[PDB]
């Protein structure tokens, strides 16, 4: 046998393969690519930024309540990349846990506590053969109190890790390697500077070339205690500067 | 049905014919002179290389007869 | 305990709050702040014993927090005052906690509520509360009128709290006054070097 | 019973306490530490009934540990307040613990006094145990309500020394616990106000007042 | 392009800048006049704006117009310094494609040769540098300029 | 070495990132770099052209960025 | 694939190397089989137009109806299998009823839609149960949250639409919406439009025969989800018939 | 104690500016403070100092100044007792060796270093240090002193052959026996170096010197 | 929200008499990052590779090297998600123990607790075992301790052990380089060398994490301190 | 180990410290309240057989609690070689008692023990709801714990001989049975050493 | 698969929003129609479109004109077409996943 374990069960249910790691788990990372969404997140010292498509496909779909930037809670917000069905499901579960934490535990929620908490849950889903390793990936922004602005991304596999720069989506590998060159030729991060880096990476990689109504940018700022979308006004001012950049 | 990666065999009389069939649909030779009326029981079995929208243009589903349709058949 | 009051403003609310909650001689809370929020839509002023108010205060905070983030546009205030009702229905022969809720929601527009320790919820113009902060009956009636002017409302609230702290024992120390508009709460702190002192009761 | 205070100063937090831990007004033990050191970041003063206070600090310490490690934020005193309020409610308002939680966040140093009530109480500067008002009353008196760190540290130590003098229940060494969020300096002898008289002379006796008829080691 | 990015080349092929290159070329007799007085700032700001696009076409209209003023710049031993900075700067950024610029620069090198003896030798070295990098017309111009330096 | 080079181009970063790429992979990236230089119209190959090449044609520098387990 | 005894259509915990879930997809093809249900957001309400399938000759009104009231001011139009729709009606109505009790204000559609979607989505994840074989719209009017239209599919997505169609004709029917300015428009005029779209889209092989049911929830009903009057139905029917000729 | 980054920088600026003569007073201070591990945890303060002491000797090489630094390090090497300890010794002998201020200082220093490596420090370190002592004598052309030491070097260090360092001692020794005209000894020692060289843990350069 | 779970036989014995799942789990840990643990008998040192192959990872608080409690730590090799739940779980047991005793949980005691978890995952169906090998360290009750727990639910005692890629060579390099009755400094030096003998090549201080364990506690050193060490080793 | 109430089943422990050793005396009686008819049945348990904890008062709660604790002690003892310290047991006892509600187990503990096999001595006494106290002076424990501590602090030279101590502590017991009424007759001394258990039988009234 | 026979790996990947815009104009060019500005509608709606799908919508729209009884394509017919083909392709089975 070749071309998947069809005489075997290993992509049918969750159990380790003869090769070590599961077919199914690897396959979950392939479900992200289906969403059509690519997110680029850039970590700064002024804000931690997310740039994602506002993009609507008709007159019939809202854009006054359809967004992939989500306010988990005031300080910490996130973007979901991949399957839309799984996307909402994690957001609500995250929202309830965030209120419950704040109420009982009394601690303000950094980037790590939401990220790590979801990640452990998404391990249980991967571990059960009833549930499936997630169809979405969550990239969080939020201000860590000791570190400063932080960008984390948690895997549908159930791993969390910190990132100075990250990308998730259809072109996961292409955008991260592109952004790697930008880190290497380092930018002293101002407000405008983190936002600029994120949009140039995504514009080159998709090769659409975005304008301000087509993207929506999410910041969690050090003077904003709440999560805010920058919308078109600030984006256009940066956008022109991008053409003049290089 | 081309999902091949088949590290062991996988026939491939069938592979050659699957590729040749695409070639004839492509406009190296006309496709305005040859039309294809294709009948297959499922599209689940079939691979997207074949289906497309410039190999098979219309996708017409056939549901099982309605109530009025069976009276007409009789 | 604390003199808490809220009088209905232009289309929003003006608040007043004291700063001590006393259990007889021993101060349960030497410092009490009843100006802080419990969501950005609703604020409440909490009266009665220290433990009875605090437990109610943390649940309405949790439920309210989940509701604004889950919905996507914030919830309304009418929800906040019902959450407090539920709790009191259980505790209506044991505890009591007399919460008077006011702010403004954006979505349906301004609200002033009183949720009681027996469980009820009803709309009022101005309610002032606590056990020994019921001694301003004349003062609240003469001061509140239907759509009172914002400048008048500010003076009347500070003035009513003063009459309280002097006359009732339970009250005392820094009056925390808050004037609220549609999305913003602005607090001023009025000295406890200032108090108007009661005139010839002997 | 116990005399505990912790303070918010212009530096960090200074906790002051008398030694003695009493089961009521009588000493169970005349040794150890009333102010307890927990993890590196959290220090807690204890006051009122002994039985209720030690155990509350200990249970919350596990919860706080889980929250610190996962979140990777330093402990917040408001956070600490909520955990004690929720735990003590779970128990059903049994026993008397006036508890002094004090931890340094990334912002200022923050100090809270939680009485057994299960309140959300924000002090300014507080002292606990005994009567909550009675201990709290001192803070308004000696502190001008902010002075330099060194001056404040002599001030707390002096005010706590007066409560030791006035109330003989507290006995032995006065300990000062200077608490940061990784530095816990436990100074046993800030002031020793009182100590005993030497137990030099025996009350021992030879066997002729009680004797022994065995000396064996069982297997 | 395939330098790493392509957002300047392909992705936005029309820009504010390309259009600017066209309007400023008409304005050139005045622009040249300002350059003669000095106005080191005035000429450079427009040159940079025009050449932040890596298409051969936009670069060709902008490159043509700057060249004429440059002869004066080479003559005066305070001006000439300014011109050099654009060629080295465009190259470093995300490139601008060497072919379009290379034809105009060739003629810049010819100009520095005959002015004066001594300060020309310093200027010659610098101008010879601007030419070096092409695989195009420049190779001969490069060899010839070195030969001039050699003779002195 | 076979190609003519710029003095901007530094090899060291690129090699450091993987622990090894195959023989056939060294040859391709260099061949790609050399071609890329033609587009630019420059005989000398630059740090930008070379870097792009190292990453491309063999591809997949990172496959544990989300795919860690 | 479709004929198999392990995974694929047995499971939905399964993934293909593409990433697909076939069972969740088979549930989508199921909503497609029956006629169209459209629901159009106005800045003042929602108007529905539903084909109500006539499966016999001994019909009475409300028989096999697809119009449900989730809340007092929410209507729900379903398309696809009615078996799955009845269970979905109970779950949605229940989440709304408790909401009204606790919060004491009109359920925000954005909240209700998130909760039912989570429930559908819990089944699509699972290989332990199949997922619902219908797709539904919830549509509502309130002055505490405005006029809202939401749509939930067999996958477990909730996103707001300003005009939606579910059922066989939806790709054709949706096109007719882009033609209409419906975001700003009285609920009285929009009833005339939902009725004419349905009459033209219907053909005798999507389903044998239908009974026209339109519903109000807008300025006209004063924020109540009710069925349209005999008068309203007939004029909207008439305009559908006149446009059909 | 109070050395922090500032004093380390100051000493560095001092050397850069004028020379060694200004830096001795400061230098004496950094080494003495290092006996603990300076302020707090080891951090960049310790890194900067350890790096600074290795690189310091052999710029303007020879002088009385180079000697002054040598006294200060003698209490320091023992006192550190970490993984980084290993690093002070290996660096400081190698640079000092490159530009020999003189024979006495180097021989005596090296000896102390060996004694410390031999008891309660790793085997790995010992092999670098021993190569310096043999190399010095050979350069000096005191064959006799190198030949005596040579016997111990062979026996002790032999436990590790999975290392480049062992190859080095054996090569240095073969050059010295050759000069004496102890010809069987030089020949035997030369094969012995090549046997230990076979290991594929040896880097290209070690192989080049071996040929 | 309707499920009973499935428990099925791929977790029962094959005819060979060995368990089908355990062999595969051991394969997952072999593919992992190399990890050495050395008991000095002057403290326990644990070293792992910091890297994840892109160094666009912030890791100044996210580490592979995590303290469980005041002086016991885990270092892992193998799977990242599975480790994350095991880190979290291990802490929870530590604090439970902390409530009752006042001392933090011994390495000997802790492994058995963790072992039950590994066991549930193998023996019941509809799950699969964790593919993470653990090096558990502590210094408590007057002796420093090193334990191994492999993914099956076995725990083995070693005084020097190597894991991951070239687990075999690490054990032999440890046997050779490290001898008994050497100090802590020597131990720290040898671990970075075992990691050199176990995936070779270029090292930066963001490609390695080193953490030292004493009764003072387990701490993972800062990037600078690790840098000084690098220069020492070949 | 632990029990319910304080003298409602007799039992009184007093300890004097010797440089080498700790001496502990307790009556060896048993039966509820005043009556102390029977004399064969234990209250002190061993938690390493060189460390002991004793809880003192009612026998029912004594045997039920002591045995249920022993199961958990034992599992820890076998698992980790280094059998649990003095310090570990005092804290374990505090947490185990507070945990109950029904039939509240309030012991007044006397821990009598040098730590492990090592020759470092400890004596401690705890309160009714028995929060832990570290001390290395002298300990008396029972309903009237404070009376036995006072007197235990006053009697020694500083640290008399172990030999001298069995005789002192036996006399300490004999005076105390007269001060209460909930116990009396028969006295057992366990000199607890770092490598041995010397059991001595003191003279009874 | 390994380079030295396939050194250059060029992938002719799925054409962008901008790419579809210019290609539809050319496609629009032999089409007899009332008018077409609908390019913008067509691109926004298009999801996963490749070159074959692009030519298809233009044919599918012209086919609806024949039902209408017009040799001129309605604006309604392009909009109808994109949605329909989009729906059929995704629902049945999605494209092949392979290295990009």
């Amino acid at each position: 046998m070749s071309r998947g374990s069809s005489a075997g069960f290993d992509r049918h249910i969750t159990i380790f393969s003869p090769e070590g790691r599961l077919y199914q788990v690897e396959y979950a990372f392939k479900a992200i690519n289906q969403g059509g969404l690519t997110s680029v997140a850039v970590r700064g010292k002024d804000c931690a930024v997310i740039v994602t498509q506002k993009k609507v496909p008709d007159k019939l779909l809202d854009s006054s309540t359809v967004t992939h930037l989500f306010k988990i809670t005031e300080n910490i917000g996130c973007v979901m990349t991949g399957m839309t069905a799984d996307s909402r499901s994690q957001v609500q579960r995250a929202r309830y846990e965030a209120a419950n934490w704040k109420y009982k535990y009394g601690y303000e929620i950094p980037v790590d506590m939401l990220c790590k908490r979801i990640a452990d849950i998404s391990q249980v889903y991967t571990q059960n053969a009833e549930m499936r390793p997630l169809g979405c990936c969550m990239i969080l922004i939020g201000i860590d109190e000791e570190q400063g602005p932080q960008v984390y991304k948690c895997d549908p596999a159930g791993y969390y890790c910190g990132f100075k720069a990250t990308a998730a989506g259809v072109k996961q590998t292409e955008s991260t390697s592109f952004l790697e060159k930008k880190v290497k030729k380092k930018f002293d991060w101002t407000f405008e500077q983190t936002v600029e880096t994120a949009i140039t990476c995504l514009s080159t990689v998709l090769s659409i070339d975005f304008k301000p109504s087509e993207i929506e940018v999410g910041v969690v700022t050090v003077e904003n205690p709440k999560f805010r979308i920058l919308t078109e006004a600030e984006i256009d001012a940066h956008l022109v500067a991008l053409a003049e950049r290089d | 049905t081309k999902r091949f990666d088949s590290e062991k065999a996988g026939d491939r009389e069938v592979q050659r014919t699957m590729l040749e069939l695409l070639n004839q649909l492509d406009g190296f030779q006309p496709n305005t002179q040859v039309k294809v009326i294709a009948a297959t029981n499922r599209v689940d079995i079939l691979d997207p290389a074949l289906l497309r929208s410039g190999r098979l243009d219309r996708k017409i589903e056939f549901p099982m007869p309605n109530e009025e349709a069976r009276a007409r058949i009789m | 305990t604390t003199i808490m009051a809220v009088q209905f403003d232009g289309g929003v609310v003006l608040g007043a709050d004291s700063r001590t909650t006393t259990g007889s001689y021993i101060a349960n809370r030497v410092t009490d702040k009843l100006t802080p929020i419990h969501d950005h839509i609703f604020c409440c002023r909490s009266g009665s014993a220290a433990d009875t108010q605090a437990v109610a205060d943390a649940v309405t905070y949790q439920l309210g927090f989940h509701s604004i983030e889950l919905n996507e546009p914030p919830l309304v205030h009418t929800a906040a005052s019902l959450f407090k009702e539920m709790c009191y229905r259980y505790r209506e022969d044991l505890m009591a906690g007399i919460i008077i809720a006011g702010w403004d929601p954006q979505e349906g527009g301004q609200v002033y509520s009183v949720p009681m320790g027996g469980m009820m919820v009803r709309q009022s113009f101005a309610i002032g509360g606590s056990g020994s902060s019921y001694i301003y009956g004349y003062v609240d009636a003469t001061y509140r009128e239907g759509m009172t002017k914002d400048e008048c409302l500010q003076f009347t609230a500070n003035a009513l709290a003063l009459a309280m702290e002097r006359d009732g024992s339970s009250g005392g120390v820094i009056r925390l006054a808050a004037i609220q508009q549609s999305g913003v709460e602005r607090q001023v702190l009025l000295g406890d070097q200032i108090p108007k002192v009661t005139i010839s009761t002997l | 019973t116990t005399i505990a205070g912790v303070v918010y100063k212009d530096g960090i937090v200074l906790g002051a306490d008398t030694r003695a831990t009493e089961g009521m007004v009588v000493a169970d033990k005349n040794c150890s530490k009333i102010h307890f050191i927990s993890p590196n970041i959290y220090c807690c003063g204890a006051g009122t009934a002994a039985d209720t206070d030690m155990t509350t600090q200990l249970i919350s310490s596990n919860l706080e540990l889980h929250s610190l490690t996962t979140g990777r934020l330093p402990r917040v005193v408001t956070a600490n307040r909520m955990l004690k309020q929720m735990l003590f409610r779970y128990q059903g308002y049994i026993g008397a613990a006036l508890v002094l939680g004090g931890v340094d966040v990334t912002g200022p140093h923050l100090y809270s006094i939680y009485p057994h009530g299960s309140t959300d109480k924000l002090p300014y500067v507080t002292m606990g145990s005994g009567s909550l008002a009675a201990m709290a009353v001192f803070e308004d008196k000696f502190r001008p309500d902010m002075e330099e760190e060194e001056a404040k540290k002599l001030v707390s130590e002096a005010i706590a020394a007066g409560i030791f003098n006035d109330l003989g229940s507290g006995s032995n060494i006065d300990l000062c616990v200077i608490s940061k969020s990784k530095l816990d300096f436990l100074r046993p002898y800030s002031v020793p106000n009182k100590k005993g008289t030497r137990f030099g002379r025996y009350r021992c006796e030879k066997g002729t007042t009680a004797v022994l008829t065995e000396k064996v080691t069982p297997l | 392009m395939a330098d790493g990015g392509s957002e300047r080349a392909d992705g936005r092929i029309v820009k504010m800048e390309v259009d600017y290159s066209a309007t400023v070329d008409q304005r050139l007799p005045e622009c040249e006049k300002l350059a003669k007085e000095g106005r080191l700032q005035e000429v450079i700001e427009t040159l940079l704006s025009l050449e932040k696009q890596t298409r051969t076409a936009s670069d060709m209209v902008s490159t043509s117009r700057i060249l004429v003023a440059v002869v004066k710049m080479c003559y005066e031993a305070k001006e000439w310094d300014l011109l050099n900075e654009n060629i080295m700067l465009l190259s470093k950024r995300r490139s601008q494609l060497k072919q379009a610029v290379a034809k105009m620069v060739q003629q810049c090198c010819t100009y520095v040769e005959e002015i004066t003896d001594l300060p020309v030798k310093l200027r010659l070295i610098d101008t010879l540098r601007m030419v070096t990098e092409g695989k195009i017309y420049v190779e001969i111009e490069r060899a010839r300029l070195t030969k001039t330096l050699a003779t002195i | 070495s076979k190609m003519n080079l710029s003095e901007e181009v530094d090899l060291e970063d690129y090699v450091a990132r993987p622990d090894k790429i195959s023989g056939a992979d060294i040859n391709s990236i260099c061949q790609e770099s050399g071609m890329l230089a033609v587009r630019e119209n420059r005989y000398i190959v630059l740090a930008k052209d070379f870097e792009k090449a190292y990453k491309t044609v063999i591809k997949k520098d990172e496959q544990e960025h989300e795919f860690y387990k | 694939m479709s004929s198999i005894g392990t995974g694929y259509d047995l499971s939905a915990s399964t993934f293909s190397p593409d990433g697909r879930v076939f069972q969740v997809e088979y549930a989508m093809k199921a909503v497609e089989n029956s006629s169209t249900a459209i629901g159009i957001r106005c800045k003042d309400g929602v108007v529905f137009g539903v084909e109500k399938l006539v499966l016999s000759k001994l019909y009475e009104e409300g028989s096999n109806k697809r119009l449900f009231n989730v809340d007092r001011h929410v209507g729900m139009a379903v398309a696809g299998l009615l078996a799955d729709a009845r269970s979905l009606a109970d779950i949605a109505r229940e989440e709304a009823s408790n909401f009204r009790s606790n919060f004491g204000y009109n359920i925000p559609l954005k909240h209700l839609a998130d909760r039912v979607a989570m429930y559908v989505h819990a089944y699509t994840l699972y290989s332990a149960v199949r997922p619902f074989g219908c797709s539904f719209m919830l549509g509502s009017y309130s002055v505490n949250d405005g006029a809202q239209l939401y749509m939930i599919d067999p996958s477990g997505v909730s996103y707001g639409y300003w005009g939606c169609a579910i059922g066989k004709a939806r790709q054709a029917a949706k096109t007719e919406i882009e033609k209409l300015q419906m975001k700003e428009m009285t609920c009285r005029d929009v009833v005339k439009e939902v009725a004419k779209i349905i009459y033209i889209v219907h053909d005798e092989v999507k389903d044998k025969a239908f009974e026209l049911e339109l519903s109000w929830v807008g300025e006209l009903t004063k924020g109540r989800h009710e069925i349209v009057p005999k008068d309203v139905r007939e004029e909207a029917e008439k305009y559908a018939k006149e446009s059909l000729k | 104690m109070a050395a922090a980054a500032v004093v380390e920088f100051q000493r560095a600026q001092s050397l850069l500016s004028t020379d060694r003569e200004a830096s001795i007073d400061i230098l004496h201070s950094i080494v003495k403070r290092d006996i603990q591990e300076n302020d707090e945890e080891a951090v960049q303060v310790k890194e900067q100092s350890i790096l600074e002491l290795g690189s310091l000797l052999a710029k303007t090489g020879q002088a009385a100044e180079l000697g002054g630094l040598l006294k200060y390090v003698r209490p320091f090497l023992n006192s550190i007792s970490k993984a980084k300890a290993a690093r002070l010794v290996r660096s400081l002998l190698d640079l000092f060796l490159d530009m020999e201020a003189a024979t006495g200082q180097e021989v005596e220093l090296c000896l102390e270093c060996i004694e410390w490596a031999k008891s309660e420090k790793r085997t790995f370190l010992r092999q670098a240090l021993e190569a310096r002592l043999v190399s010095l004598y050979f350069d000096t052309k005191r064959y006799q002193e190198a030949l005596h030491l040579g016997s111990q070097l062979l026996r002790e260090l032999k436990k590790m052959d999975d290392k480049a360092l062992l190859v080095e001692v054996q090569l240095l020794e073969s050059k010295t026996y050759h000069a004496l005209s102890n010809l069987p000894k030089a020949r035997a020692a030369l094969t012995s170096a090549r046997t230990t060289a076979n290991a594929i843990y040896c880097p290209p350069k070690l192989q080049a010197t071996l040929d | 929200m309707a499920e009973r779970g499935y428990s099925f036989s791929l977790t029962t014995f094959s005819p060979s008499g060995k368990l089908v799942q355990i062999e595969y789990a051991l394969a997952a840990v072999a593919g992992g990052a190399p990890s050495v643990g050395i008991k000095a008998a002057n403290g326990v040192v644990l070293a792992t590779e910091k890297k994840q192959k892109s160094i666009l990872y912030d890791e100044r608080s996210v580490h592979k090297v995590e303290p469980i409690t005041k002086h016991i730590g885990l270092v892992y090799s193998g799977m990242g998600p599975d480790y994350r739940v095991l880190v979290h779980r291990a802490r929870k047991l530590a604090q439970q123990y902390y409530l009752v005793y006042q001392e933090p949980i011994p390495t000997a005691q802790l492994v058995q607790r963790v072992a039950s978890v590994m066991q549930e995952y193998t023996q019941s169906g509809g799950v699969r075992p964790f593919g993470v090998s653990l090096l558990i360290c502590g210094w408590n009750e007057g002796r420093p301790y090193l334990f191994q727990s492999d993914p099956s639910g076995a725990y083995f005692a070693w005084k020097a052990t190597a894991m991951g890629k070239n687990y075999v060579n690490g054990k032999t390099f440890l046997e050779k380089r490290y001898n008994e009755d050497l100090e802590l400094e020597d131990a720290i030096h040898t671990a970075i060398l075992t990691l050199k003998e176990s995936f070779e090549g270029q090292m930066t201080e963001d490609n390695i994490e080193v953490g030292i364990c004493n009764e003072a506690g387990f701490r993972r050193l800062t990037p600078t301190e690790v840098r000084d060490y690098l220069a020492a080793i070949a | 180990m632990s029990v319910m109430s304080y003298n409602g089943g007799a039992v009184m422990a007093m300890k004097g410290k010797n440089c080498v050793a700790i001496a502990a005396d307790r009556r060896f009686g048993i039966q509820a309240q005043m009556v102390t008819t029977d004399f064969q049945k234990i209250f002190p348990m061993g938690d390493r057989l060189y460390i002991g904890l004793a809880g003192l008062a009612t026998d029912v709660q004594t045997v039920a609690q002591r045995l249920k604790f022993r199961l958990n002690l034992y599992e820890l003892k076998e698992g980790r070689q280094i059998k649990p310290y003095t310090l570990m047991s005092m804290v374990a006892n505090l947490l185990y008692e507070k945990r109950f509600g029904p039939y509240y187990t309030e012991p007044v503990i006397a821990g009598l023990d040098p730590k492990t096999f090592k020759p470092f001595i400890c004596s401690l006494d705890l309160i009714g709801c028995p929060m832990v106290t570290d001390d290395f002076v002298v300990s008396g424990t029972c309903s009237e714990q404070m009376y036995g501590m006072c007197e235990s602090l006053w009697e020694p030279n500083m640290d008399p001989e172990h030999l001298f101590e069995t005789i002192s502590q036996a006399m300490l017991n004999a005076v105390d049975r007269d001060a209460v009424s909930g116990m009396g007759v028969i006295v057992h001394i366990i000199e607890k050493d770092k490598i041995t258990t010397r059991t001595l039988k003191a003279r009874m009234d | 698969l390994r380079p030295g026979r396939l050194d250059r790996k060029i992938h002719i990947d799925l054409p962008n929003e901008q790419a579809r815009l210019d290609i539809l104009k050319i496609h629009a060019g032999p089409i007899t129609k009332h008018g077409e500005i609908d390019y913008e509608a067509i691109v926004k709606l298009s999801d996963g479109f490749n070159g074959a799908d692009l030519r298809n919508v233009c044919t599918e729209a012209g086919m609806f004109a024949i039902r209408a009884d017009h040799d001129f394509v309605v604006q309604e017919d392009f909009m109808k077409a994109v949605r329909k083909v989009a729906d059929s392709k995704k629902l049945e089975s999605k494209l092949d996943y392979k290295p990009v």
